[PDB]
């Protein structure tokens, strides 16, 4: 008893991962402004970003 | 016999004129108090990222 078995097969796959302490990148888009009487020269802020 | 009694880096005559830096509080005017700060930090939460 002889037999000749031909076959063909295609795939496709998806995957996605992802982490969980660094799961998002935000920035931000803030200009400083001034209020007072004098110039101020080397301006640099510190400032919270806060959620909730 | 001490140019500063308490001990701070300010001088007694600079004490006492009040010729030093003006944010200090009254309280170290007279030579005998010390200017001395004692900042502390108050934990208030916090925030676990589980990776």
């Amino acid at each position: 008893s002889t037999a000749v078995q031909d076959s063909n097969g295609e795939s496709w796959n998806t995957g996605l991962s992802i982490n969980k302490g660094e799961s998002a990148y935000i920035n931000a888009n803030v200009r400083y402004y001034n209020t007072g009487t004098a110039p101020m020269y080397k301006v640099t802020p510190t400032t919270n970003l806060v959620l909730d | 016999l001490e140019s500063n009694t308490a001990g701070d880096p300010y001088t007694d005559y600079e004490k006492a004129s009040g010729s030093f830096d003006k944010a200090i509080k009254t309280e170290a005017r007279d030579p005998l108090v010390a200017a001395y700060p004692i900042v502390g930090v108050g934990m208030e939460k916090l925030i676990i990222s589980t990776n």
